[PDB]
Order: structure tokens, then C-alpha cells, then sequence
């Protein structure tokens, strides 16, 4: 335990929580239905939209109660199964909101870079099976911190009193450090080494069609630039500080408190925190800025 | 019925024109598009100046272009032409005739034969 | 005063745009083509598909259903009409018979009996046939542009057609021989159909009017129009006691025009795409429709 | 309730089996291609279909369908020659081609206006607008031995050539007369500007320079094909 943390998440977490939530909420909400809208008719990448907007929706459920706890106090008075089940579902987000970005980059790649191969990995029944197929596999992989007991306390000397910490701790414990090595590898370079290349191609592509004027080129151009962007600002951080903590908690000696202790852990929230602007922007970007169909759908509604 | 029937025609000579009038009736004349057609001995039809609705556009093509003058009138429902440059060419049956569908600009099949909606036409008899 | 409906149902399975649609004197089961080249009958009642013909020709324009129910005449753009075996012993649709001899595109095509049919085509002429031969028996002509149209009075000895040129001509079958001519509409027609009585008989053009004649009639009756519509019409109908009227547009829409009210009431929308076929059971339980967005959404 | 045994029998065994053969049969229909195609009797359009042919008909006395193959996807081509001489009516039935290709004597000039009446009667057509087309001008060779000839004059059908220069775009082929080009590209801009004029970005036309001989005209159709298309799914998945 040490002093800064507390007070610098009781300001940082809430204050960029509260716009995450509110804004997200109604943005995946459309985001979710305009995809389902566009799934019933042929384009296939209405599902991965879908399950996109599902994962992140998962994610905007469990924040509140991370608010909650962050704005740190002594009454946190749910049960340790709450702190379970909220941290799985998250991390079930995260990491399956990750992958279905890889599926739609995917999709849109074999789509307008081979407008004439490749009909059957395209069909609509391929892409349940394979959504369906990542969500069971994350899930039972990531199922192993459900069985450990994923709740500690600990006692802060200048504060004079107990605390229950939620999910992780300092230093990382053995099974954490095992899990978040190949959460890390499946869920964060699997998608990103996928994006750039798939979006490279499909504006390699757009550069080379005929029929298009300037205009539509640069606002391809604008789209492609804003989502690549997106996702590198809002995701890279926080799996560079976790590498850091993963790999230094495991061969840095615990005595040495001081930078530890204080500047990496506070990184490491800092980051978390930041992680959040992805609900955020990728229904903007994937839906609203070029679908007329949104409004359509609000008029369906 | 829907018809189209011209007017004026016979003596005509090299650096003398007659004026051509064209008759249209039982048809709304100004939403439709307008055009000449032409017909002369030893050849099928061939296209002439148009002139789009409400007499807003004109267009010609090489040998007709820049000398007759096309024209429309609400006031008359009909064309008019006035040869410049005559030639024994002049000799033919102009028909006047019109497009098939209102506020488009698709004219497909007015030069094809047997086509309905043209006018019967009047010959010049250009001699010296 | 006004006239609304849903789509009660809608048939899903055609790859291309529905071009023609018929049902069968058992008002439970229906025909549909489709440039797919696919005639598929379908259940109507339980909305199911009970067979599936693979067309000589993807580009139909045409599709019958023969009154006993059994035979099924199909063609279109490639001047041939195509009979096939519905209940046939064999228990499998095969070819029947198959028509040949006009020089245009088919247009429409009518059965007369389980051993006769009647047709109309693009090269200004209508024929009769015998299917048990599959010859012509007699030619129709004095039409000036492509007919696009036919429909068979109830008196079936009488029969009707509308053409590109500003005509619609009648001709009595056994006789061959054109007897009367209406030229009113200005841009011509698309389609026409015939009351149960027989004497009046609808019909469409491509100009944004509606308009209809008798056979007692020397004269057009009347024509209808609204003034902020330019399109055409695309088909007719009529109810089961035959007093209203329908029709179809060009806009993506349908426009339901009444004779009687001598108004237009409301629309049926929903399609994306051109209207371009119609129809309602011989026992007038349910209407469907067709449309170039390959759904025949039937409609409530 | 032997009625509602019947049924279920009738509909398991009737619409799974018809409905599985209809699904395999979609996968063939989405993957073959369909392909109008328009041009004068005079043109070479019989010779050109004949040629992609035998690079490699299914009926006759009507429609002369015909098949054909690239990179392993089958495409499909139509001439509709059994019908009279008018076309507004029956031409709406492509309206859901990939691109209709159109044919042109740009050597028999009194033609060229006749056949610049009908493309424009094509570009400007309600059920055409989104259809792309593929413009083809053939008997190009003719056209120097025209002009060094005269019988019909350029000018006497377009006088605009004699005002007309050849434009910065202009690639002269390496064995090709000068003016010839000029000539050549210029009835092509007299066809372009019908296109553009009035044009919108839901269309396009493709200009190409062949004589009935090459065999790359399936090649071409197929690349603009794959261009259309391109296009077709820029929109559809939202990049648009």
C-alpha cells in the first residue's frame, strides 16, 4: 500500500469513467442494432459488428462498479464474488472486443481486396461459427481465474487501517503472471499485426480504383487514418506497462520499493484507465461516420 | 389521336429558303422533347437538331450544324426551320417528330421504322 | 377513404429480380420466375417450396399455370413457351410440350384449357396454339409496336392486348380478325386486365395516368392522375366482385387507384426496387405481389 | 390426425431436400457473372463474342447466349439479336448486369451520330443509371485512310475536329499516325462528354480502343468487372 495511489485514483478513475460510460452506452446501443440491421441482409460484417458491440456493451455493464471501488472508501460492502465475476467479465470483453476488430479488418480485407475469390469463408454461416468458436475458446482459457481465490487484503500504515483489494495486487502472483503472458500474446498482437495489414491493403486498393473521385479518396483516406490511430492510442499503453509489470515483478527483488511501487503501479492504473476510450470510439468511427442506415434504424425503433 | 402534322413546303432554290411549320395537336406539347427527322431518296432516316423541353437546349450535328435554324413555340406547338446554304440535299420528307416518354431525356427508338409518334412531312422541291 | 395493408408474409429464395408471378386455380400453391432462371412452386399456406425447375432460358419474362392445376407454361425473351408435368405420375416435374414460332420476345401467355393456350409477344402479333400437336391455329396482327400485355376474358372466346403504339386492340379467337381500336393515352401501354363481367377492361401506360374502356364503349371512359408523380405503371388487377382496382409503379411503390372512388387511397411500400408483377387467388383469400428485389412479400 | 402426419412427412422430406439442392445451387449462380452486350449491325459485336468463345452458345435463333472463363470465374454474355429493331422496352431486362458492353462503327460516320443518340438514350435511362457500360470503337484503322480519302469528312458530320487539339492525356500508339489520334480521341471525348455531363458517381463509363481480333476483350470486361464490383463493396462495407 502507498499513499499516491489512492488519492490519484480517487480523481483520475471517476473523472474518465463517468465519459466513458455515458457516451459509450447509447453509442453501442446503436452500434449493436444498426449491425443486427445489417447482418439479416447479405453483408456478413454485420455480425462481427455485432459481437464488437456486444463485447463492449460487457464492458460498460461492469465499469460502474469499478467506479464504485476506485473512488476508494471503507464501504465496498459486496461480496468477493462480485469482485470475481466483474474482473472476468471484463477481461472477457477486452480481450474478445480485441479479437472481433481483428474479424472486421479481416473481413473487410478478403472483401474489397477479392471481389471475386473466397465466397465461402464470406458467408454468414461461417461467421457464426466463428464467433461463436472465439467466444468458447476465450472462455475457457481465460476461465482459470474464476477457480483461484482472486481477492486480497492488505493494511495501509499511514492511513492505519484495512483495505480489500480487487483483482490484482503488488507483486503479481504466480498464476496472474502465467495467465496475462498468453492474454497478452493471444489478445493484443494476434489483432494488431491483422488491423495495420489489413487496412494498409483495402487503402492500397482504394488508391488504385478507377472509378473514384478525390474526394471519396480522402475521405478513405480520413476514416482508415482515424481507425488505425484509434486503436493504437487507446490500446498500447496498457499492454506496454503490464509487459513491464509481468516480466520486473517476476525478476526485480521486492525490496526495492520506492520507483516500483510508486511509479510503475501508478502507470499501470494510469494506463488501465486510459484503455477505456475504446468503447468510446470504435462504435464512432465503425458506424456513424459514413452509415446513413443509423438513422434508418432509429426511425425502425 | 396523337399526331404531329406539318406545314409549308415546294419551290426552293440554292440561296432560297421556304419556312417549315410544324403542327402538333392532341399530345402536351412543352414537357416532351422535340426534334427534327429526315428522310431523303436512296438512304433510311437520319437525325436532325433537337430542341430540349420548355426550349431550354439545341444540338446539331455536322452536316445541319450551324445552317437551320430550330426553334419551339408553346404558341404554336410547333417547330420551325429556315435553310441557309441550300443544296439539292434539302430534298426530303421532314418529319416532325417527338420522344417517346415526358420528363426524360431518353429518346430511344425515334429514328426506328415504323415508328409511332412522328409526323407525316412535306418535301421542298429544290431546283435552278 | 382510405386503404392500407402489411406484408403478411413474404417468399424468400429467389436469387434475382421476380419478373412474373401466377398462382393456380388452387389458390394454395403458386408459380414464380425469375431471371435466376428458377420456377419455383411454392406452398403458399405454410410459405414452404414444393418444387424447384430449372429453366431452359434465365431470361424469362413470362409464367402460367394451366386451370386444371397440373400444367405450367414458361418462357420469355428467348421466343419459345415451355410446358412442364406438374402431377404426372412419374412423380417428378419434367417437360411437356414446347411452343415456337412468333419472331419477338414473349411477352404473355395464358392458358385456355388442359389442350389449349393463348399468347402474345414483342413482334406486333398474338397466336393461339394446340398442345396436343403444338401448332398454331390462328394469328393475330394490326398492332403497329410491341405488345405487352394479355388478358383472357372470362368469356375466354374474347381476348384483349395492349401494345408501344397508342392502341389497345380486342380480337375473338375463333375468328382472327381485329374489330375495335382505342388511341387516348399519349405514352403507351404496360399492361391490362379484365372485369368479371367482361364489358369494361383496365389497363396502364407508361405516361403517370390510369385509364379504362368498355367493350360497349366507342370512347375512353376516363384517366387518372396526380400531378407530383411522374413514372409510369407497371400491372393491374381487380378484386374478387371486381369493383376496385389496383395498380403498379415505377417509383419502388405501388399506388392503389379505385375506379368507384375515382381516387387514389394510400400505398403499399416496402419493396426497394420496381413492382413488376401482381395477382390475388382465384378465391381472393390473399394477394401477392412481386418486385426486383427478388421478395414476393404477400400482403395482408 | 393422419392430415397432420401427412404434412409433416410431406413438408421434411419435400422442403429440406429442395431447399439443400436450392442452396447448392446459389453457390453456382452467385459465382457466374452476367454480361449484356449492345452494338450496330455493321459492328464487329458477332466477331468479338465469337472470338472470346473460341479463346473459351447456348441457343440460337434467339438469344445467342454465350460462356466463358478467366482466372477460373465463369462469366455469361448475351446478344439479343431475334427481336425487331426497337429497343427501349426489352433493353430494361439487364438492369442487373455487371456492365453492359456497347459497341460502335466509329469508322461509318453516319452512323456516329445515330450511335451517339443511343448512348446517350442509354446513359440517361432511369433503369440504367447505376448500370456501368463499356464503350468499344472498332474499324479505327479506317479512320486515317477516311481522312486522307475524304468521301465523308470528319467535319461534315463533327466540324468540331477542325477546332479540336489533341489533348494532354493523349498516348499515341507507337506505330500510329499523329492526327489520326486526334481524330480518334476526339470522337471519343464527343462520347465522354455525353457521359460526364450529365453523369453521377452511381456510374461509369470505360472507353477502350479494339478491333474485333483481340482476344483481350475478356480480360478487359473481367478487370472492369473486378473495378465495378470494387467499387459496389466500398460502399456496401462502410468505407463509403
Amino acid at each position: 500500500c502507498i499513499e499516491e495511489q489512492h488519492d490519484l485514483d480517487h480523481y483520475l478513475f471517476p473523472i474518465v469513467y463517468i465519459f466513458v460510460i455515458i457516451v459509450s452506452i447509447p453509442a453501442n446501443i446503436g452500434s449493436l442494432c444498426v449491425s443486427f440491421l445489417q447482418a439479416k441482409k447479405e453483408s456478413e460484417l454485420g455480425i462481427y459488428l455485432f459481437s464488437l458491440s456486444l463485447s463492449d456493451l460487457l464492458y460498460a455493464l461492469t465499469l460502474p462498479l469499478w467506479i464504485d471501488y476506485t473512488w476508494n472508501k471503507d464501504n465496498w460492502t459486496f461480496s468477493p464474488a462480485l469482485c470475481k465475476g466483474s474482473a472476468f467479465l471484463m477481461y472477457m470483453n477486452f480481450y474478445s472486443s480485441t479479437a472481433f476488430l481483428t474479424c472486421i479488418a479481416v473481413d473487410r480485407y478478403l472483401a474489397v481486396v477479392y471481389p471475386l475469390k473466397f465466397f465461402f469463408l464470406r458467408t454468414r454461416r461461417f461467421a457464426l461459427m466463428v464467433s461463436l468458436s472465439i467466444w468458447i475458446l476465450e472462455t475457457i482459457f481465460n476461465a482459470v481465474m474464476l477457480w483461484e481465490d482472486e481477492t486480497v487484503v492488505e493494511y495501509c500504515d499511514a492511513e492505519k487501517s484495512n483495505f480489500t483489494l480487487c483483482y490484482d495486487k503488488y507483486p503479481l502472483e504466480k498464476w496472474q503472471i502465467n495467465l496475462n503472458l498468453f492474454r497478452t500474446c493471444t489478445g493484443y498482437a494476434i489483432p494488431l499485426v491483422t488491423i495495420l495489414i489489413c487496412n494498409r491493403k483495402v487503402y492500397q486498393a482504394v488508391r488504385h480504383n478507377k472509378a473514384t473521385e478525390n474526394k471519396e479518396k480522402k475521405r478513405i483516406i480520413k476514416l482508415l487514418v482515424s481507425i488505425t490511430v484509434t486503436f493504437v492510442l487507446c490500446f498500447t499503453p496498457f499492454h506496454v506497462m503490464l509487459l513491464i509489470r509481468c516480466i520486473l515483478e517476476h525478476a526485480v527483488n521486492f525490496e526495492d520499493h520506492s520507483n516500483s511501487g510508486k511509479r510503475t503501479y501508478t502507470m499501470y492504473r494510469i494506463t488501465v484507465a486510459l484503455t477505456s476510450l475504446n468503447c468510446v470510439a470504435d462504435p464512432i468511427l465503425y458506424c456513424f461516420v459514413t452509415e446513413t442506415g443509423r438513422y434508418d434504424m432509429w426511425n425502425i425503433l | 389521336q396523337v399526331q404531329l402534322q406539318e406545314s409549308g413546303g415546294g419551290l426552293v432554290q440554292p440561296g432560297g429558303s421556304l419556312r417549315l411549320s410544324c403542327a402538333a395537336s392532341g399530345f402536351t406539347f412543352s414537357n416532351y422533347k422535340m426534334n427534327w427527322v429526315r428522310q431523303a431518296p436512296g438512304k433510311g432516316l437520319e437525325w436532325v437538331s433537337d430542341i430540349s423541353q420548355s426550349g431550354a437546349s439545341i444540338s446539331y450535328t455536322g452536316s445541319v450544324k450551324g445552317r437551320f435554324t430550330i426553334s419551339r413555340d408553346n404558341a404554336k406547338n410547333t417547330l420551325y426551320l429556315q435553310m441557309n446554304s441550300l443544296k439539292p440535299e434539302d430534298t426530303a420528307v421532314y418529319y416532325c417528330a417527338r420522344c417517346p416518354a415526358p420528363f426524360t431525356r431518353d429518346c430511344f427508338d425515334v429514328t426506328s421504322t415504323t415508328y409511332a409518334y412522328r409526323g407525316q412531312g412535306t418535301q421542298v422541291t429544290v431546283s435552278s | 377513404g382510405r386503404i392500407q395493408m402489411r406484408t403478411r408474409r413474404t417468399l424468400r429464395g429467389h436469387l434475382a429480380k421476380i419478373y412474373a408471378m401466377h398462382w393456380g386455380t388452387d389458390s394454395r400453391l403458386l408459380v414464380s420466375a425469375s431471371q435466376d432462371g428458377k420456377l419455383i412452386i411454392w406452398d403458399s399456406y405454410t410459405t414452404n417450396k414444393v418444387h424447384a425447375i430449372p429453366l431452359r432460358s434465365s431470361w424469362v419474362m413470362t409464367c402460367a399455370y394451366a386451370p386444371s392445376g397440373n400444367y405450367v407454361a414458361c418462357g420469355g425473351l428467348d421466343n419459345i413457351c415451355s410446358i412442364y408435368n406438374l402431377k404426372t405420375r412419374e412423380g417428378n416435374v419434367r417437360v411437356s410440350r414446347e411452343l415456337a414460332g412468333h419472331t419477338g420476345y414473349l411477352s404473355c401467355c395464358r392458358f385456355l384449357d388442359d389442350n389449349q393456350i393463348v399468347t402474345s409477344s414483342g413482334d406486333t402479333t398474338c397466336a393461339l396454339w394446340d398442345i396436343e400437336t403444338g401448332q398454331q391455329t390462328t394469328t393475330f396482327t394490326g398492332h403497329t409496336g410491341d405488345v405487352m400485355s394479355l388478358s383472357l376474358a372470362p368469356d375466354t372466346r374474347l381476348f384483349v392486348s395492349g401494345a408501344c403504339d397508342a392502341s389497345a386492340k380486342l380480337w375473338d379467337v375463333r375468328e382472327g380478325m381485329c374489330r375495335q381500336t382505342f388511341t387516348g393515352h399519349e405514352s403507351d401501354i404496360n399492361a391490362i386486365c379484365f372485369f368479371p363481367n367482361g364489358n369494361a377492361f383496365a389497363t396502364g401506360s407508361d405516361d403517370a395516368t390510369c385509364r379504362l374502356f368498355d367493350l360497349r364503349a366507342d370512347q375512353e371512359l376516363m384517366t387518372y392522375s396526380h400531378d407530383n408523380i411522374i413514372c409510369g405503371i407497371t400491372s393491374v388487377s381487380f378484386s374478387k366482385s371486381g369493383r376496385l382496382l389496383l395498380a403498379g409503379y415505377d417509383d419502388f411503390n405501388c399506388n392503389v387507384w379505385d375506379a368507384l372512388k375515382a381516387d387514389r387511397a394510400g400505398v403499399l411500400a416496402g419493396h426497394d426496387n420496381r413492382v413488376s408483377c401482381l395477382g390475388v387467388t382465384d378465391d381472393g383469400m390473399a394477394v401477392a405481389t412481386g418486385s426486383w428485389d427478388s421478395f414476393l412479400k404477400i400482403w395482408n | 390426425t393422419e392430415d397432420q402426419r401427412n404434412e409433416e412427412k410431406a413438408q421434411r422430406e419435400a422442403n429440406k431436400k429442395i431447399e439443400k439442392q436450392l442452396q447448392k445451387d446459389k453457390q453456382v449462380y452467385r459465382a457466374t457473372h452476367r454480361l449484356l452486350l449492345l452494338g450496330a449491325d455493321n459492328s464487329g459485336k458477332s466477331t468479338i463474342v465469337k472470338q472470346m468463345r473460341i479463346l473459351h452458345s447456348g441457343g440460337t435463333s434467339g438469344i445467342f447466349e454465350t460462356k466463358f472463363q478467366v482466372d477460373k470465374v465463369n462469366f455469361h454474355m448475351f446478344d439479343v439479336g431475334g427481336q425487331r429493331d426497337e429497343r427501349r422496352k426489352w433493353i430494361q431486362c439487364f438492369n442487373d448486369v455487371t456492365a453492359i458492353i456497347f459497341v460502335v462503327d466509329s469508322s461509318d460516320y453516319n452512323r456516329l451520330q445515330e450511335a451517339l443518340n443511343l448512348f446517350k438514350s442509354i446513359w440517361n435511362n432511369r433503369w440504367l443509371r447505376t448500370i456501368s457500360v463499356i464503350l468499344f470503337l472498332n474499324k479505327q484503322d479506317l479512320l486515317a485512310e477516311k481522312v486522307l480519302a475524304g468521301k465523308s469528312k470528319i467535319e461534315d458530320y463533327f466540324p468540331e475536329f477542325a477546332r479540336y487539339t489533341t489533348p494532354e492525356d493523349a498516348t499515341p500508339e507507337p506505330g500510329e499516325d499523329p492526327r489520326v489520334t486526334r481524330a480518334k480521341y476526339f470522337i471519343r471525348d464527343e462520347f465522354l462528354r455525353i457521359s460526364t455531363a450529365s453523369g453521377d458517381g452511381r456510374h461509369y463509363c470505360y472507353p477502350h480502343f479494339t478491333c474485333a481480333v483481340d482476344t483481350e476483350n475478356a480480360r478487359r470486361i473481367f478487370n472492369d468487372c473486378r473495378d465495378i464490383i470494387q467499387r459496389m463493396h466500398l460502399r456496401q462495407y462502410e468505407l463509403l
